[PDB]
RNA sequence: ACCGCUGAAAGCAUCUAAGCGGGAAGCCCGCCCCAAGAUGAGGCCUCCCACGGCGUCAAGCCGGUAAGGACCCGGGAAGAC
RNA sequence: CUCGAUGUCGGCUCGUCGCAUCCUGGGGCUGAAGAAGGUCCCAAGGGUUGGGCUGUUCGCCCAUUAAAGCGGCACGCGAGC
RNA sequence: CCAAGUCUGGGCUAAGUGGUAAAGGAUGUGGCGCCGCGAAGACAGCCAGGAGGUUGGCUUAGAAGCAGCCAUCCUUUAAAGAGUGCGUAAUAGCUCACUGGUCGAGUGGCGCCGCGCCGAAAAUGAUGCGGGGCUUAAGCCCAGCGCCGAAGCUGCGGGUCU
C-alpha cells in the first residue's frame, strides 16, 4: 500500500518489475507465486494467500517494492564510521583505498552500480541504487576491516558505541 | 543420431514418478521410448533434501566401487531401471529406453546437475 | 648418524671425556645426529669432576663424525673421530676451549663460539 | 507388582525414614497444589528429598502440604551371585497410582509459592502435572 | 601431439657453481601428426603419410604452435623448454618384475630371533575373524618395473643442439638411458 | 552453547528460528544462546 | 560451524521460508595412475577390394590380397611360463 | 549355535574402519588485550616418535614433539611367526 | 518392480516425520474458551517529567530500587510505581510497570487441543522392502465406493473310509 512519485516507469512482466527513473536505474524481480499490484498513479498488496502465512509474503513485497521507487529515484545511502587512531581511508582510483596496518592497504570497486565515497578520509559511505544491494556491499567492507570493539577503533556501523 | 518414431515422448514438470513408472509399462510390453528434457522433469518440492537423497546415488561410492551417474540422463536411469527387474528382458529393457537432455530428435533439472548435472 | 646409544668424545674441556646419544634434537621422527645438529645424551663418563661429571643429563652438538658430509661443494668430508660440544640451552658451548678441528657447518648452524675457538677448521 | 515379604517377617513396620508432610501456611479458598499421572513405586530417598527442596526454595505460606509416603521395598543383590536369591531390601516408597492428589500449594493470593512447588515439580521424577483445585489458584 | 617428447640421455652433475647432477635427453622434432580438435563431429588423428621409409614396416597453444611445425612438412624441433624451465617427463617403470612384499611394498620382516631361522621375506597378514574374507586393499607383490612411471616439478636448465638434445635438473627420468622420456611444466607450483 | 534447554536471558534475548532451528538471541555475548 | 545484507507475517525487530553473499587441512574439480570385457564394446588416420563352385533370407564349405600377422631363429633392466 | 571340537593372554607384522578429535583447520565464548591458556559448536585429512622395568596390556620413569587420541573388528588376526 | 481404483469426499502436513526412544524446550502451524480495550480512540513506534517525604533497618568501611538479611508506607499534585531492570565506590543517567499529540480498527494474555522441529552420537557402505513420493503425489485422521488375493468357500469330475 504505497506509491510511485515523478518517474516510476513501471513494467511487471513475467514476474519481473522494470523501474526506470533518475539516477535510479533498476531492474529488479518479484514473484509469479502471488499477485502483482499497479494501476499508473499508485500500486500496492495483492492478496494471492490472503492468508497469515503469504499475507507476510507481500506485507513483504510491499517494501520490496516501496524499495524499486525510493531506490529508482533518489537512490540509497549508507553512512559508515572510520574509527582509527592509525587506520585511515581516502579514495583512489575507481575504488577506495583504505589502511589499517598489515602493510597491504586495499582497493574495493563498486562494480556497476554501487559507488563509493569519500567525503573525507577518516569517515566515507555507499550511494547506491538498491538499499538491497548496498547495506550489503556498504557493510561487506565495514567488517572486511576488523571494527574489533575491545576499546574502540575499526569500521563501525554509524552509530555504535564501545566496551570495556 | 535420428532414429525410428516408436516411443516418440519428452518431459518437463510432470512427476518424476509414475512418470517413468509407464515410461517403462510400455518399457514393458516391448516398446522403445526415446524423449528427453532432463532438466525440465520434475519432483517432489522440498528441493534442498530433494537435492540430497540422489546425492545419496552422488558420493555413494563403495570401494567394491558405487559409481552413481551425475547428470538428469541418470536420474531417469535408476528409478526407471528401478521399475524392472535384472533377467534378459527387463535388462534390454534398459537399452530399448532412452533419453536426453535439450532436445535431439522432434524441478526436474536440479538434483542432478546439482550433483552432477 | 649417532643417536641411540652410539658414544662421542670431547674436543672442548667442559669438563667431559664421552656421552651417550639419547634423541636427535629437532622435531619427532628425525633420526640423526650430524654435526651442526644438537643432539640429546649424557656422560658415559667424563675427568675427576671438572664441572660436568660422570652421567649428568646434557646437551651437545655435531662437529665430528667418520659418516662423512658432502659439501654442497659436491665435495667430501670426514673424520677418524666422532665427537661434539656441550651446549647452554643458548646453543652455546662451555668447554672454554677447543680440540680437534671441525667444519664450515657450525657457522651455518650458529656457533661461531666454537667456529673459531678451534684449532683449525675444515 | 512384585511386592514385600510381609508387614513383619521380611521387613513391614518401619518410619521408612523421611522429612514429614505439612508445610507452608493455611488459607480457605484458593486451591494451589500438585498431583500426577504417572505409575511408580515413587523413589522414597529422590521423594523425601524433593518436596523438601521445595522448601528450601520458598520457606512458609504456601499448604506445603504434601500427601504422599512409601512404605514396602525391593532387594537384590547379597549372597552367592544370581541363582537362589534369598534377599537384601533398600529403598521403600509407594505406588502413585497413575495420577492423583499430590501435594498442596494451597493459599489466598500466594504464587510467590506456586512458583515455588513448581520448583517442586521440575524436581521430583515422574514428569508431573501442575494444577490448580476447586476455584483455581486465585 | 600436445606436449613434446624423447628418450633418455643417461645422468652426470658436474660444474654450476655449487654444483649440480641432472640428465640428458635426446629428441630433434620427431614430426607432427595430424592434431586434436572435435570440431563438426569427432575429429582426432589423420595421416596423410609422409613419415620415415620404414614407418610402413609397422604401416591451445602446446598443440597449437604444433600446426607450425606440423604443417611445416612434419617434425618440429623441441627446446621451447629453455634456460631454467620446469616441464615434467613420463618415463617407463623399469622391468624391475614380480618381487617380495619387501622392496615392493615397504615393510619390516622376520625380526632377529626369527629375523633368520632360515625365515625370512613375507607378509605378516590379511584380515581379521569376522570382518569378512578380504580386502582390496592391501597391495600384493604387485610387479614393478613396467609402470608408466613420471614425476613433477620437473625444471630444464639448458639446452644446445648438435643432434637436439636437452640438459635436466635432478634425473630419475624413471626408465633406462635409451628410454622413453616424455616432458612437459604442467600445473607448476614454483611457476 | 546449551544445545539442549535454552530459555530467555537478559529480559529480551530473542526466541528466533532458523533451519526450524531455535537459537536465542539477544544484545549480549553473554546469551549467545542455541541448540 | 560459524558471520552478514535486503525484509514479511509480529503497523515496531529478526541471516529468514522465499532473494543475495561471507566462511573451512575438509566434499567436487584440479595434480599423478589405470581404464570401455562401461556386452551403451566408443574416436580418429593409414592401409586392403568383391575370388571360387555348390538349392537360397546357400551371413555354409575353397584360393587368395604380406593390408596384414604368425609361427621358427636371434636377441632385450621383457620378463616364472 | 560349537565337546565327530571356533587353538585362549601379551608380542609381531599387515591394517581397517568410528568420533564423543590427541596434533591438525574453521568457528562462537571468556572473568580474552598481547601472548599463551580455558569453554563449547563443525570438521576426520593427514598424522599421533626412541628407550627403560615389567610375560604382559596398564602402568610409572627417561629425551623428544604440534600431537605424542578414545575405541571397533571373536578386546582383528596360529592353517602368518 | 507384482495382480488389483495415479477412486471419489472432507480435514491435516511443508519435517521426508513417516522409515524405532524418554525427561526436557520454544509469539511453528491449524481448530476451540478467557482478562483489557480504539472515539476514559487500544499493544510494539515516537515527545516528555523521565515527581517528592522515599537518600528507611543488619552490614555501613557501601543499600541510599541497580551488594545482600528485613520494610513496603505517606504524599502536595498530571500518578503514584513494595521505583522487576545496564552500572559504579555508595550517590550520579536511561527503561516501562505512568500517559498527551500523531496516527487509527483489531492488539497482548493463559486454559483446551489435533499435526510438527532441537534433544537423539558409531565403527565394511549406503537404505522406505527396493525405484520412489510433497492438496488422486504420498503420509496420517473421519466418510462412501468397486477391483485384487489361500490350496479357504462355490462349479466341474474322479478318489476314499465311517
Amino acid at each position: 500500500p504505497i506509491e510511485i512519485p515523478a518517474g516510476v516507469t513501471v513494467t511487471v512482466n513475467g514476474n519481473t518489475v522494470t523501474v526506470k527513473g533518475p539516477k535510479g536505474e533498476l531492474t529488479r524481480t518479484f514473484h509469479p507465486d502471488m499477485t502483482i499490484t499497479v494501476e499508473g498513479n499508485v500500486i500496492t498488496v495483492t492478496r494471492p494467500s490472503d492468508e497469515k502465512h503469504h499475507r507476510a509474503l507481500h506485507g513483504t513485497t510491499r517494501s520490496l517494492l516501496a524499495n524499486m521507487v525510493e531506490g529508482v529515484s533518489k537512490g540509497y545511502e549508507k553512512a559508515l564510521e572510520l574509527v582509527g587512531v592509525g587506520y585511515r581511508a581516502s579514495k583512489q582510483g575507481k575504488k577506495l583505498v583504505l589502511s589499517v596496518g598489515y602493510s597491504h592497504p586495499v582497493e574495493i570497486e563498486p562494480e556497476e552500480g554501487l559507488e563509493i565515497e569519500v567525503p573525507s578520509q577518516t569517515k566515507i559511505i555507499v550511494k547506491g541504487a538498491d538499499k538491497q544491494r548496498v547495506g550489503e556491499l556498504a557493510a561487506n567492507i565495514r567488517a572486511v576491516r576488523p571494527p574489533e570493539p575491545y576499546k574502540g577503533k575499526g569500521i563501525r556501523y554509524e552509530g555504535e558505541l564501545v566496551r570495556l | 543420431a535420428e532414429f525410428d518414431a516408436d516411443v516418440i515422448v519428452d518431459a518437463r514438470d510432470c512427476i518424476m514418478g509414475r512418470v517413468a513408472s509407464q515410461v517403462a509399462e510400455q518399457a514393458l510390453d516391448g516398446e522403445t521410448v526415446a524423449v528427453v528434457n532432463a532438466e525440465r522433469a520434475v519432483i517432489t518440492g522440498r528441493e534442498e533434501q530433494i537435492v540430497e537423497k540422489y546425492e545419496k546415488r552422488v558420493d555413494i561410492g563403495n570401494d567394491n566401487g558405487y559409481f552413481y551417474p551425475k547428470r538428469p540422463d541418470g536420474i531417469f536411469k535408476r528409478t526407471i531401471r528401478g521399475m524392472l527387474p535384472k533377467k534378459q528382458r527387463g535388462r534390454e529393457a534398459f537399452e530399448s529406453v532412452r533419453v536426453y537432455l535439450g532436445n535431439p530428435y522432434d524441478t526436474l533439472g536440479e538434483i542432478s546437475e546439482t550433483l552432477g548435472a | 648418524m649417532i643417536q641411540q646409544e652410539s658414544r662421542l668424545k670431547v674436543a672442548d674441556n667442559s669438563g667431559a671425556r664421552e656421552v651417550l646419544v639419547i634423541k636427535v634434537l629437532g622435531g619427532s621422527g628425525r633420526r640423526y645426529a650430524n654435526i651442526g645438529d644438537v643432539v640429546v645424551a649424557t656422560v658415559k663418563d667424563a675427568t675427576p669432576g671438572g664441572v660436568v661429571k660422570k652421567g649428568q643429563v646434557v646437551k651437545a652438538v655435531v662437529v665430528r663424525t667418520k659418516r662423512g658430509v658432502r659439501r654442497p661443494d659436491g665435495s667430501y668430508i670426514r673424520f677418524d673421530e666422532n665427537a661434539c660440544v656441550i651446549i647452554r640451552d643458548d646453543k652455546s658451548p662451555r668447554g672454554t676451549r677447543i680440540f680437534g678441528p671441525v667444519a664450515r657447518e657450525l657457522r651455518d648452524k650458529d656457533f661461531m663460539k666454537i667456529i673459531s675457538l678451534a684449532p683449525e677448521v675444515i | 507388582s512384585i511386592k514385600p515379604t510381609r508387614r513383619e517377617y521380611i521387613s513391614g513396620i518401619p518410619g521408612k525414614g523421611i522429612a514429614q508432610f505439612k508445610m507452608g501456611n493455611n488459607t480457605y479458598p484458593a486451591q494451589v497444589e500438585n498431583v500426577v499421572e504417572k505409575p511408580v513405586q515413587i523413589r522414597h530417598n529422590a521423594l523425601e528429598a524433593a518436596r523438601n527442596a521445595a522448601n528450601r526454595f520458598v520457606q512458609n505460606s504456601g499448604k506445603f502440604r504434601i500427601r504422599k509416603f512409601p512404605f514396602h521395598v525391593i532387594r537384590e543383590q547379597d549372597g552367592d551371585g544370581m541363582r537362589a536369591p534369598f534377599g537384601k531390601s533398600v529403598g521403600t516408597a509407594a505406588r502413585s497410582h497413575g495420577a492423583n492428589h499430590d501435594f498442596i500449594a494451597w493459599v489466598n493470593p500466594d504464587p510467590a509459592v506456586e512458583f515455588a512447588w513448581r520448583r517442586a515439580y521440575m524436581k521430583v521424577t515422574p514428569t508431573v502435572n501442575i494444577d490448580s483445585s476447586p476455584a483455581g489458584n486465585a | 601431439v600436445q606436449g613434446f617428447a624423447g628418450y633418455k640421455a643417461g645422468m652426470t652433475p658436474r660444474e654450476g657453481m655449487e654444483t649440480v647432477p641432472v640428465t640428458v635427453i635426446e629428441t630433434p622434432p620427431m614430426r607432427a601428426v595430424a592434431l586434436r580438435a572435435y570440431e563438426q563431429r569427432p575429429l582426432t588423428e589423420v595421416w596423410t603419410d609422409e613419415f620415415h621409409s620404414e614407418l610402413d614396416r609397422t604401416l591451445s597453444d602446446r598443440l597449437d604452435h604444433a600446426l607450425d611445425i606440423v604443417e611445416d612438412g612434419g617434425e618440429h624441433a623441441m627446446n621451447i623448454f629453455r634456460a631454467g624451465e620446469y616441464a615434467d617427463v613420463a618415463g617407463v617403470t623399469k622391468g624391475k618384475g614380480t618381487q617380495g612384499p619387501v622392496k615392493r611394498w615397504g615393510v619390516q620382516k622376520r625380526k632377529g630371533k626369527h629375523a633368520r631361522q632360515g625365515w625370512r621375506r613375507r607378509i605378516g597378514n590379511l584380515g581379521p575373524w569376522n570382518p569378512s574374507r578380504v580386502r582390496s586393499t592391501v597391495p600384493q607383490q604387485g610387479q614393478t618395473g613396467y609402470h608408466q612411471r613420471t614425476e613433477l616439478n620437473k625444471r630444464l636448465i639448458d639446452i644446445g643442439e648438435g643432434g637436439p638434445y636437452t640438459l635436466v635438473k635432478g634425473s630419475v627420468p624413471g626408465p633406462d638411458k635409451r628410454l622413453v622420456p616424455f616432458f612437459r611444466a604442467v600445473r607448476p607450483n614454483d611457476q | 552453547k546449551v544445545r539442549s534447554s535454552v530459555k530467555k536471558m537478559c529480559d529480551n534475548c530473542k526466541v528466533v528460528r532458523r533451519h526450524g532451528r531455535v537459537l536465542v538471541i539477544c544484545s549480549n555475548v553473554k546469551h549467545k544462546q542455541r541448540q
